[PDB]
């Protein structure tokens, strides 16, 4: 469309991805969170995951806020807010 | 019907698509289904005189490498075969009538023993096996201070017996032989792990039998390393009708 | 390393001011750069800091104290490349770098889509090929998790993909019997087998594993990245057959 | 040259000359002809189908005076290079191992390799000791006795 | 039950009375019993003793490359000094095949215990630390002579049980096949000790791929630290050539001036040199275990290096020596050098006095090329000063005469390439004394094409048929193996010709239109055996029913050699492939 812009290379999103994943945004597919009781919280330390044996960037993940809710929510001043929208 | 058979060319060639209205439904029952004894009746007997001369024959050409045989085995290399058709009928004449005798008369006593390992069994497990390894070698037990926290009994008493029998007699005890390595309860990791940190051992040494296109992926490096088959190929066309009992 | 670079460069007109003052300035470079990477932390800063911050103390002299704008060019570097981890990537043998190269295509292509490029041979009894692609896709299946296959498919293709060997003259006799064409040897299964635990193709996660059935799917556990860099090491070429899809 | 040419024709005694100009059997040449006649349907070129036949039809019946001259492999080969007028030869080259790909496992050709005994040009008693795992096979590097028993005549007169 | 039903069970050997033959041994009289048997005992007295010698080198350098390493790990593991003291000592096998130990230096005012771990006692996080301490304490104890619990207080703790401070050191063993979770929460619990100024630890990492295969698989969280004081080496069996060339030497020097080696051979181990880096002479001195193991079965002249054999040299050793081919080039070579014929008559088979006389005086020779691969190898070391060097590779380059031209990779001795070039020539009597293989057999039991050599026979089944033609009628097959083609062969071509896909029925008849009728019929005419195959085969359909009969005991014995993945439970009735030929 047109003081100017840098963007992150992959290594530089590698760190922050995962920033993000211990702040509660995402999760994955089909996920379970916290086991309620013993013997559940053992097995789960038995048997790994998929996502344990993949690798960091293919396993399927999932999020928490839809778009319009952070349309809404967001300073709208922002010169992405024209990127807020499908 | 296509071009290419036998290459990559071949293989594209062949996996392509077909028609589902080309499909012919067709079955088995579009012809006679009867008792399977008068089968394996007829099936024996064209395996007892259908191609029993030749068979003969090239059994009997088959031989004069038990010389050759006892000799890579003399310097401890245990050993393969692979090869088409059945393959005990060979084994369990080359050791019983070849190298117990004769090692036995060489190291001056009694003749070496052997157990059997049918691996082609379901339930062919590994803890009876050592089991009978205990038995006849009589090795000595572990300390409690080397058991590690649940560690497995038979792989440390092993590395214990490796370590005994590392500066004895550079002589021979026993033999132990196998029948379908890769059997269905035989080809699992633990089984393996075992017969492949065994036959560092000079006193013994192993004969294998194999059968599987993909059996030598099985295997690893460290292991063919420390197992070091001696890759000879021997095949037959043999019927192998007493195999057809399990599947 | 203050005191260490303060007389390897042998300078005499210094004061601690200056010296909390230049660390001062060095950590607003520092965290005007990273601010962006992280926010508003400090653990992964006193990391980043403790490395890299030696690198920063070997550039600073006395103009660049004198002036920590060309200073901070002088080191402007690592705040440009983080970097922080450590020609060559592999001691290894020849089919472990040019098998695994193979995967990577039986399960990023179309099991139908290859027959056009993965041929050589001259046609001689009568048949046709296909099109290939009539279509382009637009998804570049690298962001993909991908695809299964059986081992044949890679036994086709590597013997399709190798390198050349089994040298020929024009013999009489040379070419008669050589055949001149890797074939299904030992080592390769066994140079195989030291790839999963390796953990670099993956199966099916089973304990209980067999690698030995008919109904086995299998699959890799790498990027791109993992495969670029085995090529131009080995000087082969295949980046032509993704490049043009999408 | 023969092989560019696209879809071209032949008949009986058009592929029995091309056979008796080395004076085969007539024979070989029925088995050929009906090779052909079966399965001259699907084709591209005949004189590549027909020239790796023939080809291994030599290759198989003369190996006892092959065994014994290699003088006689180049004179053949280019015999049948000229014969279909070209200077380049390795698609003759594949003109065999394409046949022998293909014709490889027939009862007929199976009855021709029990005949004429070439087995890759090699006896069966020796081959399965070259290859089942044994040190007895007997690589001929030495000489036979008969031999050396004719060679002693060329020095025997050697004063003159 | 009968014989083989069992599992792991046992059976007794007897033995016969006795044989009272020193003929105990394998090897064999050659030549038609034109050997004798002391000659066959000095062959396996001598083959027992240089294969023991050469031992010796073999025991003294797998001990010797071990022994430095193990002096290079703890050079490299203590005394690397820190100033922050707020890390510890990670270390990194490039692609060792970790499978070796390694040694613990005491230094008195501090306890040292290893700690090893492997994928299989490490599942979880508090497992492999449970191990850790009960490693520790029941090390540490019995060494200076109540309980305490397996945790981490502990080694916090090991001050006021025992006085003494401790520094750990551990040894991830297979680092790669592990979960990397698992492994981070550990390495999170593990660096949780650093704040009892009284310890210090250190990692080590026995890697086999690479770090950038996996310090990206791994969370930056863990790694940034581990940026901070760290290792690296390269880390194999062959390393730098500096012991595989000694051993080519050493093999040189052992049956030096009698025995040489083609470019074929030396080019074929100079290529599986590198198909497993780090496993790679261990198979290079099993294979030439084997090269001499056949060596001195097959060569009856085997007897006449140790030259006290050399009063036994008989005739018939005489006779098949003059076979030599190069001595009749050197013969001829004279015969057109001289006109006159007086030398030849006085040393030839005529006179075989001159012959022998000649035998050990050409025998006696050095062979220089193998003296003279020796002392270049000197004139690199001494001038050049190089390790990082095969020295098959100069073998080969001179074999060929490309050994100018391969030393030209180098230029520097370029003054003296011309001198040092050995004009590589062929010698006289190379036939007997010389090794390569020709034969083609190292191949076939070492490297074999195995599919290929399976296919191979399944497709021609002449390659093994005995190819007979009197016998016939005392066999009952007589009639029958000459016209029928057996079952299996057969159908590996209908398997081969046909698509991807394959039905069973139509397949089946298709099969099946390729057989005599009348004539099988015949061969069930020819035995009296099976009476309820006599009954069997009075009806038309018979033949159509055995044919099912050989159809399913053939497929169901493909099934379990891996040829098919039988398709559609529940349908069984049509199928699809996966094993393709070359």
């Amino acid at each position: 469309r047109i003081n100017t812009i840098k963007l992150w290379l992959k290594k530089d999103v590698k760190n922050v991805w995962e920033n993000l994943v211990q702040l509660d945004f995402f999760t994955e597919k089909s996920a379970v969170g916290l086991r309620d009781n013993a013997t559940a919280a053992f097995y789960a330390s038995n048997y790994q995951f998929q996502g344990t044996m993949i690798p960091f960037d293919l396993r399927s993940y999932q999020m928490q806020i839809i778009l319009q809710e952070l349309r809404r929510i967001i300073p709208k001043s922002n010169m992405y807010y024209s990127w807020t929208q499908l | 019907a296509s071009s290419f058979l036998d290459t990559f060319e071949g293989y594209f060639d062949q996996r392509k698509i077909v028609r589902t209205n080309a499909k012919s439904r067709h079955t088995m029952s579009m012809a006679p289904d009867v008792t399977r004894e008068e089968f394996s009746l007829v099936s024996n007997f064209f395996n007892e005189n259908f191609q029993k001369r030749p068979r003969q024959k090239l059994f009997e050409i088959q031989k004069k490498m038990f010389p050759q045989y006892w000799f890579e085995l003399t310097q401890g290399f245990s050993l393969l075969f692979y090869g088409v058709g059945s393959k005990r009928n060979f084994l369990e004449e080359f050791a019983i009538d070849y190298l117990s005798p004769k090692i036995a008369y060489s190291q001056l006593v009694n003749s070496i023993p052997c157990l059997i390992l049918n691996g082609y069994n379901p339930s062919c497990n590994y803890r009876d096996v050592f089991k009978e390894i205990t038995d006849l070698l009589v090795p000595a037990e572990l300390t409690r201070s080397e058991t590690k926290y649940w560690g497995n009994h038979v792989i440390l008493q092993i590395q214990k017996m490796i370590d005994f029998y590392k500066n004895q007699p550079l002589d021979i005890k026993l033999i132990l032989v196998v029948h379908n390595l890769d059997g269905p309860s035989i080809r699992k990791n633990t089984f393996q792990t075992m017969l492949s940190f065994l036959s560092v051992i000079r006193q013994i040494a192993i004969v294998a039998s194999t059968d599987h296109i993909y059996a030598p992926l099985l295997w690893d490096n460290m292991k063919a390393q420390n197992y070091n088959f001696v890759f000879h190929d021997i095949s037959n066309f043999e019927p192998s009708t007493v195999e057809s009992t399990f599947q | 390393c203050l005191r260490k670079r303060i007389i390897e460069e042998q300078i005499t007109d210094c004061t601690d001011d200056q010296f909390q003052n230049v660390a001062a300035n060095f950590i607003h470079l520092i965290v005007q750069a990273f601010h962006s990477y992280t926010g508003n932390d400090i653990f992964a800063l006193n990391d980043l800091i403790d490395f890299k911050w030696p690198k920063y103390v070997s550039r600073i002299t006395k103009e660049n104290i004198f002036e920590p704008l060309a200073l901070y060019k002088s080191a402007i570097k690592l705040f440009l490349s983080t970097d922080d981890n450590l020609s060559q990537t592999y001691d290894l043998s020849i089919i472990s770098k040019y098998l695994l190269i193979a995967s990577y295509i039986c399960s990023y292509l179309e099991p139908r889509y290859d027959a056009s490029i993965f041929s050589r041979k001259t046609r001689i009894i009568q048949g046709r090929a296909a099109y290939g692609r009539r279509k382009k896709k637009e998804v570049n299946p690298r962001y993909l998790q991908p695809s299964l296959f059986a081992i044949e498919r890679l036994l086709a293709i590597f013997q399709a993909i190798f390198p050349i060997q089994g040298k020929a003259e024009s013999g009489s006799l040379s070419a008669l019997r050589e055949e001149s064409l890797m074939k299904a040897n030992i080592e390769v299964f066994q140079n195989l087998s030291e790839l999963h635990t390796l953990k670099l193709i993956a199966t099916t996660m089973n304990k209980n594993i067999d690698y030995l059935s008919p109904k086995v799917r299998w699959k890799v556990n790498v990027p791109w990245e993992i495969i670029k860099e085995i090529s131009e090491s080995v000087h082969f070429n295949i980046s032509d057959y993704f490049s043009d899809i999408h | 040259s023969l092989l560019v040419k696209k879809y071209c024709k032949m008949t009986t005694e058009e592929i029995i000359r091309l056979c008796n100009d080395f004076e085969l059997p007539r024979e070989v040449a029925y088995k050929i002809v009906d090779e052909y006649n079966i399965n001259a349907s699907r084709l591209v070129c005949p004189w590549q189908l027909v020239c790796g036949l023939v080809l291994n039809c030599t290759f198989i019946v003369f190996n006892e005076r092959r065994r014994k001259d290699p003088r006689i492999d180049h004179f053949i080969v280019s015999k049948m290079c000229s014969l279909m007028l070209t200077s380049k030869v390795d698609d003759v080259i594949e003109c065999v191992k394409l046949v022998k790909e293909l014709i490889i496992g027939e009862k007929w050709f199976r009855d021709l390799q029990i005949r004429y005994d070439d087995f890759d040009g090699i006896r069966y008693d020796e081959i399965i000791f070259r290859k089942l795992g044994s040190m007895l096979q007997t690589t001929n590097i030495l000489v036979t006795d008969d031999q050396y028993n004719i060679w002693k005549k060329r020095i025997e007169m050697d004063l003159a | 039950f009968a014989d083989a039903q069992r599992s792991h069970y046992t059976v007794y050997p007897s033995l016969p009375q006795s044989n009272k033959n020193d003929k105990h041994i394998p090897f064999v009289k050659l030549l038609s019993g034109k050997e004798s048997e002391v000659n066959v005992e000095k062959r396996w007295e001598l083959y027992h003793q240089l294969h023991s010698h050469f031992h010796d080198q073999v025991d003294h350098i797998i001990d010797n490359i071990e022994a430095d390493l193990k002096a290079e790990i703890s050079d490299l593991l203590y005394s690397e000094t820190t100033q922050k003291r707020r890390c510890f000592n990670t270390i990194f096998l490039l692609g060792s095949d970790s499978t070796t130990k390694i040694e613990l230096k005491d230094e008195s005012s501090r306890y040292n215990v290893l700690i090893e771990l492997t994928p299989k006692e490490s599942p979880n996080v508090r497992m492999m630390l449970r191990r850790s301490m009960y490693k520790l304490y029941s090390a540490a104890d019995a060494e200076e002579h109540n309980d305490v619990s397996y945790d981490l207080s502990l080694v916090e703790n090991f001050k006021r049980l025992f006085g003494k401070d401790l520094a750990m050191v551990f040894n991830f063993k297979d680092v790669d096949s592990i979960n990397f979770n698992t492994l981070d929460n550990f390495i999170i619990l593990l660096k949780s000790a650093f704040k009892y100024d009284h310890v210090k630890i250190s990692l080590i990492f026995n890697i086999n791929t690479n770090l950038s295969n996996i310090e990206k698989n791994l969370r930056q969280s863990t790694i940034r630290l581990l940026k901070r004081n760290y290792h690296k080496l390269d880390v194999s069996s062959n390393k730098g050539f500096k012991y595989g060339n000694q051993i080519f030497q050493s093999f040189l020097d052992t049956v030096d001036g009698k025995l040489n080696l083609s470019d074929r051979f030396v080019e074929f181990i100079l290529s599986k040199m590198a198909n497993n880096t780090n496993h790679n002479l261990q198979l290079l001195t099993k294979m030439l275990d084997y090269s001499l193991m056949s060596y001195f079965f097959q060569n009856a002249f085997s007897v006449f290096i140790d030259p006290v054999n050399v009063d036994f040299l008989n005739d018939d050793y005489l006779k098949i020596l003059s076979r030599c081919p190069t001595f009749m080039f050197f013969v001829e070579g004279l015969i057109k050098q001289h006109a006159p014929a007086d030398e030849i008559l006085s040393l030839l088979t005529n006179k075989n006095r001159g012959l022998e006389e000649f035998f050990v005086e050409f025998l006696v020779r050095e062979n220089p090329i193998n003296g003279h691969a020796k002392f270049v190898a000197r004139f690199l070391e001494e001038e050049l000063n190089i390790t990082n060097f095969n020295l098959i590779e100069l073998y080969h380059n001179l074999l060929i005469g490309k050994l100018d031209s391969y030393l030209d990779r180098w230029s520097a001795c370029k003054e003296y390439k011309d001198r040092l070039h050995f004009e590589p020539i062929d010698t006289i009597f190379q036939e007997l004394f010389t090794l390569d293989n020709r034969s083609g057999l190292l191949t076939q039991s070492i490297f074999p094409s195995y599919k290929s050599n399976i296919e191979d026979n399944l497709l021609s089944w002449e390659q093994v048929l005995p190819s007979l033609d009197k016998e016939n009628y005392d066999t009952l097959s007589g009639d029958l193996d000459k016209i029928m083609a057996p079952v299996l062969g057969q159908l590996f071509k209908l398997y081969r010709e046909a698509n991807m896909t394959i039905n069973i029925y139509d397949f089946y008849i298709a099969f099946r239109e390729t057989l005599p009728k009348e004539e099988i019929l015949n061969f069930i005419r020819k035995d009296p055996s099976n009476t309820k195959l006599l009954e069997l085969a009075e009806t038309p359909d018979a033949f159509d029913k055995v044919a099912l009969i050989l159809f399913m005991q053939a497929i169901f014995a493909f099934e379990n050699m891996g040829l098919i993945k039988f398709q559609s439970t529940k349908s069984y009735d049509l199928v699809e492939k996966c094993v393709w030929r070359g």
